[PDB]
């Protein structure tokens, strides 16, 4: 559980863009831009099965 | 102050020959008129020989060579042809919206009916002519009950291939 | 502070009965409800007798008289019928977008499947019933794998004529 | 100051491999690339196994399992694959607009022609191959006359079911 | 080379129209209008081939 074992990068959190009106309907699109989880040191994480 | 053609109508009419009714989608396509005479407003058109042209002659359309679309009422059209697209002019074909057209059928049409094209003249009707001279526009339907020679609005989709009927 | 119908769910659900999923195109059409009782939200509708009405009774639809579309979840509907469009009300039919609907099939559906309508009740399924009581909505497809009696989103296009299956 | 691949062209070219031409409607759909290698820009794609994925392998498409659409030129694609969508990436499939694609036919194509897909490689052509190895994309048409191995723009509609041709 | 022999009218030059926004895509139009070249006196133009 240290930042040098695990990391997770989220460049963009969550964004609301302007509203676009199409014939008595309003549509607001929301976008968020993130990456995956990274385990840099795999020898410092251990799985044990069957407990 | 022109009072000719006064009929003292009970209330307003419904639409004109090729006017559209508002809706969000519409494929409006720019083509160039190829016929020597113009092309009327609510009319069917075929695929021209100029790779972007159109002709008003649909006597040879088939499932292999489907019709192109339907023209729309432009209201800015060179004032030399009364209500037409003159030769060598942007045509504004429509193939997705809902449009007012003219009915050519004895018994008229009702809300949901097939649309049949008579290849001889290019008129819309309810049922097939019966001598291998009619097509069915597969994706098309009416939206108004109307008598013979009246205006009715229909919903049109020209990406669905036509069906030949003998 | 109403805690009834608490199920302590693992995470949020997917959608409700007739909710849509955002996309640029959508034909949403205003019709008037004709059935004495209301019409549910994610339901199929037929062509009414009022030239702009709709009925929830699709027991007599055919390739010659195709169904009209699918209603959408409105959320402002007179609060006397729980989740329905009351009699004499704007119906908001949809016929182009992607919509969440209810599955009625034993084995469920997967991503790309045909959509079959059971004319007896008006339920969607994966395969034909087998007694001339089912139609195939030709232009339609699923978009989610779902089990029996669950919500799945499907993509719909009602301009393509239906196919009769015996 | 890179002058390699200088051909001193007479005038500007027409388009690139998968660029679109502006028009009001377009279904652009987000899918995830499933093939180990990427997927090119103007290419056909099939339905993946991930319920929202796509594959570049269309060797097994049928009228029962129609193809999904055509990718578009994105211009922001990870700069490790030259002009492709890398594995595990949003694909931006298009199935309604007009798109520039590559012609694979001996005699070329003209304005209004059927579009035939060769399932073996996934190339577009004018006529059927002739050994149960080609499909016809029923709602599709060309929009440019072009020679062999050149770029031509075509209008596409993937909701119409394909037609098998032996 | 006189305005009474050749003539080309260009009433409107190239301009740009506002931006339409549709689902994370900015579509931008731009239009103009001209008239084709018009050779009024065809005997005042001569072609010599084979040089």
């Amino acid at each position: 559980n240290s930042p040098e074992v695990l990391k997770m990068h989220i460049p963009m959190r969550h964004r609301f863009l302007p509203v676009q009106v199409v014939g008595l309907t309003y549509k607001v699109p929301g976008i968020f831009r993130l990456g995956g989880l990274d385990i840099r040191l795999p020898k410092e994480v251990r799985y044990v099965d069957g407990y | 102050m022109a009072p000719y053609n006064e009929t003292y109508a009970s209330d307003y009419a419904f639409a004109y020959e090729g006017m559209v009714s508002d809706i969000a989608p519409a494929d409006i396509i720019s083509r160039t008129v190829e016929t020597s005479a113009g092309i009327g407003f609510g009319k069917i058109v075929a695929q021209g020989t100029s790779d972007r042209g159109c002709k008003a002659d649909v006597s040879a359309v088939s499932p292999t060579a489907p019709p192109l679309g339907i023209t729309v009422r432009s209201q800015a059209t060179e004032n030399l042809t009364l209500d037409k697209y003159p030769r060598y002019d942007g045509a504004a074909i429509m193939r997705k919206g809902v449009i007012w057209v003219l009915v050519t059928d004895a018994g008229g049409v009702v809300a949901g009916d097939p649309v049949w094209l008579k290849k001889s003249d290019g008129t819309f009707s309810n049922a097939d002519v019966g001598s291998s001279g009619g097509l069915r526009l597969a994706g098309c339907r009416w939206d108004t009950s109307a008598a013979n020679g009246a205006l009715a609005r229909m919903r049109v989709d020209f990406d669905v291939p036509p069906v030949a009927g003998a």
